[PDB]
């Protein structure tokens, strides 16, 4: 009998409305940026959140069928829905941010030999 | 300067001490007899904390009076099982609560992870989380078993010696 | 002097010693981690309780010297009483908190 | 290994004192059940709290967490 | 009579030029109320007693509801309690 | 009107991708004449929108294809 | 010692086998370089003086890569223990004042001297002492004296002495370097009020000190890590008042006039701003031209403001 | 219109025996919005015990519902 | 001069040492009403605990960055100042004919119990937390709101007295046993006098962790002592204050000491006894009085705002004003009005 921020589930059928469905998605999850960075007072900036959301999307620019947009929709939309407030903290929100490379000191250069 | 008198010392251990054992226990006896928690009271083992609220095996013959509010707290009973979920809010408890801070692992899942363990949403215990002082085994150990530890940690506290300590024994 | 004057000035200087007694010897190192809304009742209430204050001020000196108005500050204060207590059958009537959600209508078909 | 377990479906509730457990257990016919989902009243009174608290003031809602019996040991 | 003066003179001038905080010159209004009674008490006492007291328990009790009219009134600066507004 | 579409012309030069703004003819295509991806057309329209400090709404992001419309948008406060 | 493969793993508690001893390590630096070393499987030997200080040192592993030994620099029994069994070991060691029990000698000199005398009678490998920027032999801080006859030391016996001489540190609780910007009542000293030197992020301090403390190839070297781009001298302080608060409030004192109050510190309960800290405000970073740095280990360090607005933001006004 | 905002209710000792994190949101103290939000204690029992034999499971099955034990054990054996 | 800083030393000693115990006193009797022991263990007897617990939590002192030290680090300071110890300026009838007081008693407690209210109320204004002030501003509207009927009650039982020095009030109530016995609205006194000192059947403003696990500000430290000192403080003096006007001092034996002092000594050795069975007479009045707030903490639960506000502004205070429609009637009536 409530909503926190109007999430809604209704899952059309074209595949042209789903891609318009995803791309106001993607503007007010663009939008919330400085939304997020003052709620959870990250060291990087806007523009690293910003890169990294078209990074996530871009992660799957190639997938064929409506019928799994569907429920990668409704994973975005719901991530939205768990960012937008803050039901996430920050412990839990830096899972998206391998931000930092001095926590792993030298390692693997993706050769062979320094496999072993 | 750059000559050296100071020769092979004793370990923290002495009996010579001039007024500063008296001084320091005194200051120990007083954080050692009022001694409030805050609860953070998870499951099963907050029900045996709140046994050690019944009139049996009482808190308050003690001196456990335990506030809602970790500023006003010294010790911080982890009871309960600890899930995935709730670790960072424990944390940032654990961070607004002043210096002389102890903690007790109250419940075989508190520490070790106990009876799940196993489980994607639950915390191998504790210790990937915060400094723990004393252990309390076993699920739901037993009020005597949580009043056992709290005596063990006020025995701890009678040796804390922090005032000599400041004299650097 | 001498005589209480002694003690509200000894005692701010006692809350200063408590106070200043721990701020030296606490240890601080301080880590980390350390518009609005409304109600008519939340406010006409403090407003409405300073009239209701200073008309007990004004009782005040007519209790002070009840003696020396004998059969006519009674009846004065009766009046002021009066005047006072049909203020408080007017507010009576209107201030309490509502709870804004509770329906109950019957239910039709056609 | 346990014991046989005869297969097949079954669930049963009793009236605990927070209200009806159920317990929905699909057995494989083996050592081990193949699925188990708990029935909690503290996972349906919580979830009809939203309905009953609206219209209420927060110390109204401090005693209507507790009639309900909402001790979350019970949720999942 | 300095004293009562320069209290009622420094709000005067201090509800002149207040360019921030509106209740600040609410405030300064109001001293002005308890600047003019530091005058007409020690009129009093270099007098005599209660005629000009009898002014000063008036100006006491009438000054009370003059701070519950503003605030009652400043509370109506806007809309009410809340709600959108630009 | 006018100098709006130089902020705009600030921003989205400052925004990358677009390696020529001699290219950047004002008034002209944002995906046929600089191959804007339908994701980074939303993008620099948000960029837009929040260059400006104004909010819009979803349909007045749906007809936003040319800066012309934006512009035009822009004329609205 | 042999080893395998490399350091970086990807998995904690796959691990390694390498047993060090870390001296000191309750207080600032030794946080972050434990927190790097039992993060990935060694085991650590942290010995300690105050037992209420020791604690959150306890979380960075789980098991057996804590351990909690009772040493004390006048014991030698203590630091003979201590170090038996390890396998590589370092010293952060040294207040920046005497106690009311300690000089400036013979706290990481003889201190010093103690402790690299067990490694040698131990035949410990990677031995690695920590020492000052600026560490002379020249007289004007006490301290960078005492430094540089730390360093004589720990290199006339043990050969296998790799010092490492970091600049002012840049972390989380920096003792003086920026608590007193942070809480900063008025920070009034540095009669020459500018004319500092290189700072170094502490987690780039810690990664460098763990890139050292594994690989071989490296005994004997001396290392200065350098400050990464600036330099900068206390103008730092107006990047530090960049958030809003401004409250530096420096008011450039007399020098002979500033003594007092460090002449004043040795009375005091805790420590304040003993006066080798004054004199080092007269100096500045003497950086070595031959001793091998972070493009020598291949690190860069992290860069000065990005990472203050990081650092110092809980103490903002809004 | 309404403006309304919100409060977070329980972290740790709210209720007892409880850890009601209940994001909780407001008008005039009213609430008009409710949106309990339990599950932080979601410590996995309806998995584990796809694992576990059913001797094995019945002291999984009392940690849930700890205030009524041997009643839970009980509709468990029924 | 040196007698009079000696006299303040004992009674300052007297106060605080008592405030000190009183906590221990109020666990214990808490305790035997639950049906468990109190405080049992420390040290020497078990009456130690508060004094030790003083000791203890100095040495905390955290602060915020979410509010200005200079305002919290004071205004627990301000209610220990004010609120606690210089109500004990009025000597609320320190219990011989004597005082540390000169004279002009009744509102000058009624000004300084006044004066706590924004000592509250400033407190609460801390930390700028939205879910925080409005909370404060609860507390303070209560608060204000049972300040007032105390007020408008203990001016209208000094209709029995009109004269307005601390002590005529005293002598005048030996006759009757005027304070309870012609009018028994003590009870609503009482009744008042727990929410305007707040230790309550009411918790209001205490929702604990209600709020986001935090109820005033929790302020630990040194502004810890200094509110639970002020809040306990408060608590005995008001007590007193009862016991001072509409409960009585001065205990009838020492009415019927004319048929006991003159059996016992023969003329004036050095007062030697009077006002110690006279300070007997009103600790006993005091803390049998008190005992009674230990009941109300662990009888009745917390009072629910809005009912809170109701029973202010529509049952008691017209009630109230009915009740001085009668005694300035009453007197009228029956034969006449009080001299000063
Ligand atoms: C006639 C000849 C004499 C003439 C002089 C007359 C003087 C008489 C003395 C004063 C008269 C006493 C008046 C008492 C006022 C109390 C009235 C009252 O409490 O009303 C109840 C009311 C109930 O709430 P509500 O729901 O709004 O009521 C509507 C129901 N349809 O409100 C409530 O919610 C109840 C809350 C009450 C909280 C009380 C908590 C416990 C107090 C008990 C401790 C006192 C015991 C110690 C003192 C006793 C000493 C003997
Ligand atoms: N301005 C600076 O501070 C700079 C630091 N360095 C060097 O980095 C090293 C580590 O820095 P930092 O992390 O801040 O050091 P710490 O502030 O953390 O202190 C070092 C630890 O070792 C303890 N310790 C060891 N031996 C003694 C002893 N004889 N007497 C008293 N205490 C002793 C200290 O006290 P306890 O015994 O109580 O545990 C302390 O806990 C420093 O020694 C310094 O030489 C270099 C550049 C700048
Ligand atoms: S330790 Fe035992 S009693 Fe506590 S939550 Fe875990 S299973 Fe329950």
């Amino acid at each position: 009998i409530a909503t926190a921020f109007a999430e809604t589930v209704k899952f059309s059928g074209s595949k042209q409305e789903l891609q318009k469905r995803t791309l106001a998605l993607y503007r007010q999850f663009l939008r919330g940026a400085p939304t997020f960075a003052d709620l959870y007072e990250v060291q990087f900036s806007i523009p690293t959140i910003r890169t990294k959301i078209r990074q996530e999307f871009e992660r799957h620019r190639f997938v064929d069928d409506l019928s799994i947009q569907n429920v990668l929709y409704a994973k975005g939309h719901m991530e939205y829905q768990e960012c937008i407030n803050f039901w996430k903290q920050q412990a839990q929100f830096l899972k998206y941010f391998p931000e930092e490379d001095d926590i792993q000191g030298r390692h693997q250069p993706s050769n062979f030999v320094d496999k072993f | 300067p750059t000559d050296f008198p100071l020769p092979s010392q004793q370990k923290p251990n002495s009996a010579v001490d001039y007024t500063l054992t008296t001084l320091d226990a005194v200051a120990n006896w007083a954080r050692q007899g009022s001694f409030w928690p805050v609860t953070f009271g998870l499951a099963c083992c907050a029900v045996e904390m709140m046994h050690v609220s019944a009139p049996r095996y009482d808190q308050d013959r003690l001196g456990i009076i335990f506030r809602a509010s970790p500023r006003q707290s010294d010790i911080m009973i982890v009871a309960g099982t600890l899930t995935n979920k709730m670790a960072p809010v424990l944390r940032q408890v654990y961070d607004q609560m002043p210096e002389p801070r102890w903690v007790i692992s109250m419940g075989s899942c508190a520490n070790g992870g106990g009876y799940y363990h196993f489980s994607y949403s639950v915390v191998r215990g504790c210790d990937r989380i915060v400094p723990v002082d004393v252990y309390v085994p076993g699920c739901p150990p037993t009020s005597e078993a949580l009043m056992y530890g709290v005596f063990q940690l006020q025995r701890k506290m009678r040796n804390t010696k922090i005032t000599r300590m400041w004299y650097r024994k | 002097m001498n005589t209480f004057i002694i003690f509200i000035i000894l005692i701010p200087i006692v809350g200063f010693a408590l106070l200043a007694v721990n701020i030296l010897l606490a240890v601080y190192k301080p880590y980390n981690e350390k518009r609005l809304a409304f109600n008519a009742a939340f406010i006409l209430v403090a407003i409405l309780f300073l009239p209701f204050d200073l008309e007990i001020s004004t009782l005040l000196p007519y209790v002070m010297s009840i003696y020396l108005v004998s059969n006519y500050g009674f009846t004065i204060v009766l009046l002021f009483l009066l005047i006072l207590i049909i203020g408080f059958v007017y507010e009576i009537n209107t201030n309490a908190l509502k709870i804004n959600k509770h329906n109950k209508p019957n239910t039709d078909s056609l | 290994k346990g014991y046989s377990v005869p297969p097949g479906e079954t669930y049963t509730a009793i009236e605990a004192p927070k209200g009806e457990m159920g317990v929905y257990v699909v057995s494989d016919g083996s050592e081990r059940p193949y699925k188990c989902k708990i029935r909690a009243p503290g996972f349906a009174h919580l979830g009809a709290f939203d309905h009953i608290a609206r219209g209420h003031f927060l110390p109204d809602a401090v005693a209507i967490i507790g009639t309900m019996d909402l001790v979350f040991g019970e949720v999942d | 009579m300095f004293i009562g003066t320069i209290i009622l003179v420094l709000s005067f001038l201090g509800f002149v030029f207040n360019r921030r905080n509106i209740i600040l010159a609410f405030i300064c209004l109001e001293t002005m109320l308890l600047g003019i009674n530091l005058i007409l008490l020690r009129n009093s006492v270099l007098f005599d007693d209660i005629s000009g007291s009898l002014f000063a328990i008036v100006i006491i009790i009438l000054a009370g509801v003059e701070s519950a009219i503003g605030l009652s009134l400043l509370v109506s600066y806007y809309r009410l309690r809340g709600v959108i507004n630009s | 009107r006018p100098d709006a579409e130089k902020r705009i012309a600030a921003v989205l030069e400052s925004f990358d991708k677009i390696s020529n703004p001699a290219a950047i003819t004002p008034t002209a295509s944002f995906a046929k004449d600089l191959n804007l991806d339908s994701l980074d057309t939303v993008e620099v329209v948000v960029a837009i929108e929040e260059e400006f400090g104004i909010e819009i709404p979803d349909k007045e992001a749906d007809e936003i294809k040319s800066v012309n419309q934006a512009v035009e948008y822009i004329l609205a406060q | 010692g042999k080893t395998l493969i490399a350091k970086g793993t990807g998995g904690r508690s796959s691990r390694t086998g390498y047993t060090a001893t870390v001296f000191g390590a309750n207080g600032f630096l030794g946080s972050y370089l434990t927190a790097k070393l039992a993060k990935h499987g060694t085991t650590v030997v942290v010995p300690y003086r105050e037992e209420m200080a020791k604690r959150h040192l306890k979380v960075t592993g789980d098991l057996g890569v804590v351990n909690f030994l009772e040493m004390d620099l006048r014991n030698l029994e203590s630091i003979d223990e201590a170090v038996r069994h390890s396998d590589i070991v370092v010293n952060l060691i040294g207040r920046e004042y005497e106690t009311k029990n300690f000089n400036y000698y013979d706290v990481h000199v003889e201190g010093a001297r103690r402790i690299a005398e067990a490694v040698k009678k131990h035949n410990i490998a990677r031995y690695i002492h920590v020492s000052a920027f600026n560490a002379e032999i020249d007289s004007p801080s006490e301290f960078n004296h005492t430094k540089g006859l730390g360093e004589q030391v720990t290199k006339d016996i043990v050969p296998w002495a790799t010092i490492v001489r970091p600049a002012p540190m840049f972390g989380r609780e920096d003792k003086w370097f920026l608590d007193r910007m942070a809480r900063s009542p008025c920070l009034v000293s540095a009669n020459k009020f500018q004319e500092t030197s290189n700072p170094v992020h502490v987690i780039d301090v810690a990664a460098a000190l763990e890139r050292i403390c594994f690989d071989d190839s490296t005994v004997a070297q001396t290392f200065e890590l350098y400050g990464p781009q600036k330099f900068t001298q206390k103008q730092i302080i107006d990047m530090v008042s960049e958030t809003l608060r401004k409250e530096v409030r420096h008011i450039e004192l007399p020098k002979a006039l500033y003594q007092a109050y460090t002449k004043a510190t040795q009375a005091i309960w805790w420590p304040t701003y003993s006066p080798d800290q004054v004199e080092r405000q007269f100096l500045s970073q003497k950086i070595d031209p031959s001793a091998k740095t972070f493009n020598d280990l291949d690190l860069t360090p992290m860069e000065l403001p990005d990472l203050m607005f990081k650092l110092i933001r809980p103490y903002r006004v809004n | 219109r309404i403006r309304a905002f919100t409060i977070n209710f329980g972290p740790q000792h709210p209720a007892a025996h409880g850890v009601l994190r209940l994001i909780l949101e407001l008008s005039g103290e009213e609430i008009i919005r409710s949106d309990p939000h339990v599950g932080l204690l979601h410590r996995g029992t309806e998995k584990l015990i796809e694992y576990k034999t059913y001797m094995q499971a019945l002291p999984y099955f009392d940690r849930l519902d700890y205030v009524s034990m041997m009643t839970n054990e009980q509709v468990f054996s029924l | 001069m040196i007698i009079n800083i000696v006299e303040i030393l004992i009674f300052l000693v007297c106060v605080l040492f008592s405030v000190a115990y009183l906590t221990v006193a109020e666990r214990k009797t808490l305790a035997y009403m639950q049906r468990r022991l109190g405080p049992n263990f420390v040290g020497y007897y078990g009456l130690l605990q508060a004094f030790a617990d003083a000791v203890k939590l100095l040495l905390k002192e955290i602060v915020l960055p979410k509010e200005s030290n200079y305002i919290i680090l004071v205004i627990s300071p301000l209610i220990t100042l004010i609120t606690a110890l210089i109500g004990w300026v009025v000597i609320p009838l320190g219990p011989g004919i004597t005082l540390g007081e000169l004279n002009l008693g009744i509102l000058f407690s009624l000004a300084i119990g006044s004066l706590g209210v924004f000592g509250s109320l400033l407190s609460g204004w801390s930390s700028n937390s939205k879910y925080s002030l409005l909370g404060s501003i609860r507390s303070t509207a209560q608060l204000i709101s049972y300040e007032l009927i105390l007020t408008s009650i203990f001016i209208i039982i000094i209709m029995f007295v009109s004269s307005l020095n601390i002590t005529t009030i005293i002598e005048t109530q030996r006759v009757v046993w005027y304070c309870i016995p012609l009018l028994p609205l003590l009870l609503i006194f009482f009744i008042a006098s727990v929410a305007e000192t707040a230790r309550p059947p009411f918790d209001l403003t205490e929702s604990e962790s209600e709020l986001v696990a935090g109820y005033f500000t929790e302020y630990s430290g040194s502004p810890f002592v200094f509110f639970f000192l002020a809040e306990y403080s408060n608590i005995i003096l008001i007590s007193a204050f009862n016991g001072y006007l509409l409960l009585g001092g001065y205990l009838s034996f020492n009415y019927s000491y004319l048929f006991n002092i003159l059996f016992n000594d023969y003329s004036y050795v050095s007062f030697l006894f009077e006002g110690l069975i006279n300070s007997s007479a009103y600790a006993i009045k005091l803390v049998f009085l008190m005992f009674s707030f230990i009941w109300v903490r662990a009888a009745f639960p917390r009072f629910t705002y809005d009912n809170l506000i109701n029973f202010c502004w529509i049952i008691l205070l017209p009630l109230l004003f009915g009740i001085f429609l009668i005694i300035p009637s009453t007197l009228y009536i029956f034969d006449s009005f009080p001299t000063l």
